[PDB]
């Protein structure tokens, strides 16, 4: 694998190090997207990126196919996808998401995110602009910038992580030890926008976004999450709102889909469900693979 | 306890098999010796404390150094320069704020050039094809104290005190796998504060025994007394600190009763 074999097609997204192109191959015919990484020496973000995509292979996890490394460029070779989840909202503006195909997006998204933790992987910044998604109906888990590989137990890790919107309130109230449930409650906050078409929790600083947590799933005490009141983050002076009823919170949600986001958005991250325990959810009794309705 | 504590121990088992470096591999080094890589382990363990870094970045550093030169023979006054490209990609992968590039040809004492690390970063991370989540002794070691009954800080600091001794001499170490490493310096530890075995759980968990230990728990024991008689001592002193329970300091058992 090398440059000369893929003709650039269009420019499909801008990074950070840091443009994303799609490509063809000349011999093979395969529609790639390369990733360009500008060479402080090679980034400690490429690096976990490259190790941990290399160990993760699944039908729901975006494929890296090569690494091109050179002298001062480094280009990531990975399965193109048509578009990203964030885009496929916006085409989809008025009139909606059919509920079978939230259903089976959400389902892919829960296996693919099992397996990276059961291969010690988090990925810190599930958000909708970092899932793919296909014409046959698959959506992957995509941009492992932010992963990295945990320790059992997790000690300490990168504070400043998960775009707020769909950040923790372990995270946010500044706990020393977050571990896979934090991309848990970032899938309860894309299930949620995939139903309303709008953000779950779209704060403006850290503040704001507990406030807006707080409004709808109630502030948090000692019942319902032990220790949260000597957490660092935490002050006495938090407005104490109720709790409101789920109906409300997802409308066009039924009964079964209520209870898993109910279970997705547990305050406690230890009896917050896992993506594995989640998937033999009664929400995915009727799971199919529908296409996406669009282009 | 959560979920995949088991699915995550199953696949570092998988994993350390394919990360294993060369066992033999410094015989086919014509111009390094098991000695001078002892001295660089042990300079690497300063280096550590000195940028207060953590343990498990010493161990990742180790198994990138141990896998390139499974491959790539290296010239004597270039052994550091490996290691100094190694550390700074354990740190890079492991470490939330990894020191700079210019710290990292600071403690080389002007040796090599910055252009010099950068170029061997490379180097090594072709030569490792980036895979660099690699299953290490020290993330079995904090798997298995979960087993403790109860917990135990001296047990925990000692376990990893002998651990990290094991990664100074490539013989007889080499030749074990880190989830090996760690269940005979988990049951040393133990066996030397409370008098306790490995446990029958762990027997459970990792189908090992005290019977499948023992060539791993005989010469870790032989390292353990001959400790403070061995050339290289950054662990010793490392290890006297309150950070670790001052555990290089307890005295080691006389005999293992096997
Ligand atoms: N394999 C792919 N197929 C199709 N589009 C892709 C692919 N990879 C990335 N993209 C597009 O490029 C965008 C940026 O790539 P990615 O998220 O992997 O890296 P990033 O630098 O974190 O991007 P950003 O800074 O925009 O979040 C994605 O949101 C997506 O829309
Ligand atoms: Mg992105
Ligand atoms: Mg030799």
């Amino acid at each position: 694998g090398s440059m000369e074999n893929f003709q650039k097609v269009e420019k499909i997204g801008e990074g950070t190090y840091g443009v994303v192109y799609k490509a063809r191959n000349k011999l093979t015919g395969e529609v790639v997207a390369l990733k360009k990484i500008r060479l402080e020496g090679v980034p400690s973000t490429a690096i976990r990126e490259i190790s941990l995509l290399k160990e993760l292979n699944h039908p729901n996890i975006v494929k890296l196919l090569d690494v091109i490394h050179t002298e001062n460029k480094l280009y990531l070779v990975f399965e193109f996808l048509h578009q990203d989840l964030k885009k496929f909202m916006d085409a989809s503006a008025l009139t909606g998401i059919p509920l079978p195909l939230i259903k089976s997006y959400l389902f892919q998204l829960l296996q693919g995110l099992a397996f990276c933790h059961s291969h010690r992987v988090l990925h810190r910044d599930l958000k909708p602009e970092n899932l793919l998604i296909n014409t046959e109906g698959a959506i992957k888990l995509a941009d492992f910038g932010l992963a990295r590989a945990f320790g059992v137990p997790v000690r300490t890790y990168t504070h400043e992580v998960v775009t707020l919107w769909y950040r923790a309130p372990e995270i946010l109230l500044g706990c020393k030890y977050y571990s896979t449930a934090v991309d848990i409650w970032s899938l309860g906050c894309i299930f949620a926008e995939m139903v309303t078409r709008r953000a779950l929790f779209p704060g403006d600083s850290e503040i704001d976004q507990l406030f807006r947590i707080f409004r709808t799933l109630g502030t948090p005490d000692e019942v319902v999450w032990p220790g949260v009141t000597s957490m660092p983050d935490y002050k006495p002076s938090f407005p104490k709102w109720a709790r409101q009823d789920f109906s409300k919170v997802v409308p066009p949600l039924d009964e079964d889909g209520r209870s898993l986001l109910s279970q997705m958005l547990h305050y406690d991250p230890n009896k917050r469900i896992s993506a594995k325990a989640a998937l033999a959810h009664p929400f995915f009794q009727d799971v199919t693979k529908p296409v996406p309705h669009l282009r | 306890v959560p979920d995949y504590h088991e699915d995550i121990h199953t696949y570092l088992r998988e994993m350390e098999v394919k990360c294993k470096p060369k066992v033999g591999y410094m015989k086919k080094q014509p111009d390094i010796t098991n000695s001078m890589r002892a001295i660089l382990v042990d300079w690497l363990v300063e280096v550590g404390e000195e940028y207060k870094l953590q343990n498990e970045t010493l161990h990742l550093a180790v198994n990138y150094i141990d896998r390139f030169l499974s491959s790539m023979s290296v010239l004597r006054g270039k052994l550091q320069l490996v290691g100094t490209a190694a550390m700074l990609l354990a740190s890079k992968f492991e470490e939330i704020y990894p020191p700079e590039v210019a710290e990292f040809v600071y403690i080389t004492d002007d040796t090599y050039t910055k252009k010099q690390v950068l170029r061997m970063e490379h180097l090594v991370l072709k030569v490792l094809t980036f895979d660099l989540a690699a299953p290490t002794v020290n993330q079995f070691l904090t798997q298995y104290f979960l087993h403790q009954q109860p917990a135990n800080c001296k047990v925990e600091s000692l376990a990893m005190f002998l651990g990290e001794l094991s990664l100074i001499d490539a013989d007889p170490y080499l030749k074990y796998l880190p989830s090996v490493i760690a269940g005979a310096a988990f049951h040393l530890a133990l066996y030397t504060v409370t008098g306790q075995s490995w446990p029958e759980s762990l027997i459970r968990k990792t189908g090992y025994t005290l019977e499948s230990l023992k060539p791993c728990l005989m010469d870790l024991h032989q390292t353990y007394l001959k400790a403070p008689q061995h050339a290289q001592q950054s662990i010793r002193e490392k290890y006297k600190n309150s950070k670790y329970h001052g555990v290089s300091l307890l005295n080691p058992p006389e005999t293992l009763n096997l």
